[PDB]
């Protein structure tokens, strides 16, 4: 089994390396590729051949080989390579490709940014469907960890609640979503929704009335 | 230099899925293609691989009995059929081709990557709702894209015109079963006026797609 650390940590313009620990039958007789993974996005290639790098791929980019081991060294270190990194290998004898466990690349110390909260009511579709579902969108800060609290007129409400992890923006700050389905008498007797966002132990909190 | 596949689909325990991989220009040339898959928040996982000028293929050994690889010239496309499939397959499997001309090959150019879920629950196509834009939201417009099963669920918005902007969040998967979610872009607040906005929702699984028409 191919290994490599699970994480490694670094602050913006600093160089990380990860390491890919294999047998003789694997990285020993053959040549290894690396792979990077952006969240939601399919694995690209990164290096080829030990130390080759595709066209586009940026030269912050290296790898090394030594006997069972190779290395991928990321210099100047940017939010934008926050990423799951995997080595590939082909053993021979086995006639088969095979993948260290990954390493997730973390970015320490990017700058904090507060949440901005937007709040779309049911739309007149829905409504006329007999549903009715609050959006609550909320993005461009980091980091990203968020909890999402909604009231009806003044009272808390669990039920019908669902919200997403924080993912990256292209802007690599952080969006969420969160979901308020209501009743029929829900919307028939509340005058307004809010969505109560806690980023940093700071509030962010947007209201609607219908 | 593009490999395309899917979405895709819903498989019950026991049942089989092929998997498809065309190439964009028209061939493979002497280019190896190789089939890797992920399970959602997993490790990548080697399936198997054929060079389609040679015929020659080979699979993983932990699925020699349940994978077969083949090339289909024709269409420039690769197909991998799993069988016997169990909780455990419900994963994306994605299709790379080469980089060696045929051995110091490598993973070169990747698919998309087709969720294949593995369930005994039904098919469900999304209703879609338009998310206005208004004074009380540049500013921000979108798409609702409600209670569908199973995953995933794709949005463009203006058949590809419109990307600048655009931020699909992931589905929020409901006590229901179901799964939700919303797509939505920030906009020049003139263009409201000018331009109209259509978010396209393409729902693989249950071979349906919306265009849905978002007014302010
Ligand atoms: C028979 C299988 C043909 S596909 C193939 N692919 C090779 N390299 C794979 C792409 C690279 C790779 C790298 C990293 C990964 F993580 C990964 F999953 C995949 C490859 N390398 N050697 N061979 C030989 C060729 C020979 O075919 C016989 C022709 O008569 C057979 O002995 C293979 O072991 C490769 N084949």
């Amino acid at each position: 089994v191919v290994t490599q650390p699970p994480s490694v940590s670094a602050a913006p313009g600093q160089k990380v390396t990860i390491s890919c620990s294999g047998s003789n039958s694997d990285i020993g007789n053959n040549y290894v590729s690396w792979y990077q993974q952006l969240p939601g996005t399919a694995p690209k290639l990164l290096i080829y051949d030990n130390n080759k790098r595709p066209s586009g791929i940026p030269d912050r980019f290296s790898g090394s080989k030594s006997g069972t081991s190779a290395t991928l060294a990321i210099t100047g270190l940017q939010a934008g390579d926050e990423a799951d990194y995997y080595c590939g290998t082909w053993d021979i004898s086995l006639s088969a490709g095979l993948f260290g466990g990954g390493t997730k690349v973390t970015v320490l110390g990017q700058p904090k940014a507060a949440p901005s909260v937007t709040l779309f009511p049911p739309s007149s579709e829905e409504l006329q469907a007999n549903k009715a579902t609050l959006v609550c969108l909320i993005s461009d800060f980091y980091p990203g960890a968020v909890t999402v609290a909604w009231k009806a007129d003044s009272s808390p409400v669990k039920a019908g609640v669902e919200t997403t992890t924080p993912s990256k923006q292209s802007n690599n700050k952080y969006a969420a979503s969160s979901y308020l389905s209501l009743t029929p008498e829900q919307w028939k007797s509340h005058r307004s929704y809010s969505c109560q966002v806690t980023h940093e132990g700071s509030t962010v909190e947007k209201t609607v009335a219908p | 230099v593009q490999l395309q596949e899917s979405g895709a689909e819903v498989k019950k325990p026991g049942s089989s899925v092929r998997v498809s991989c065309k190439a964009s220009g028209g061939t493979f040339d002497s280019y190896s293609i190789h089939w890797v898959r992920q399970a959602p928040g997993q490790g990548l996982e080697w399936m198997g691989g054929i060079i389609p000028a040679f015929g020659t293929l080979s699979s993983a050994q932990d699925f020699q009995a349940r994978v077969t690889i083949s090339a289909d010239k024709s269409t420039s496309t690769a197909y991998m059929e799993l069988s016997g499939l169990r909780s455990e397959d419900t994963a994306v499997y994605y299709c790379a081709r080469g980089s060696h001309l045929y051995p110091n090959d490598a993973l070169a150019i990747w698919g998309q990557g087709t969720l294949v879920t593995v369930s005994s629950a039904s098919t469900k196509g999304p209703s879609v709702f338009p998310l206005a834009p208004s004074s009380k939201s540049t500013a921000a417009l979108g798409c609702l894209v409600k209670d569908y099963f199973p995953e995933p669920v794709t949005v463009s918005w203006n058949s590809g015109a419109l990307t600048s902007g655009v931020h699909t969040f992931p589905a929020v998967l409901q006590s229901s079963g179901l799964y939700s979610l919303s797509s939505v872009v920030t906009v020049p607040s003139s263009s409201l006026g000018t331009q109209t906005y259509i978010c396209n929702v393409n729902h693989k699984p249950s071979n349906t797609k919306v265009d849905k028409r978002v007014e302010p």
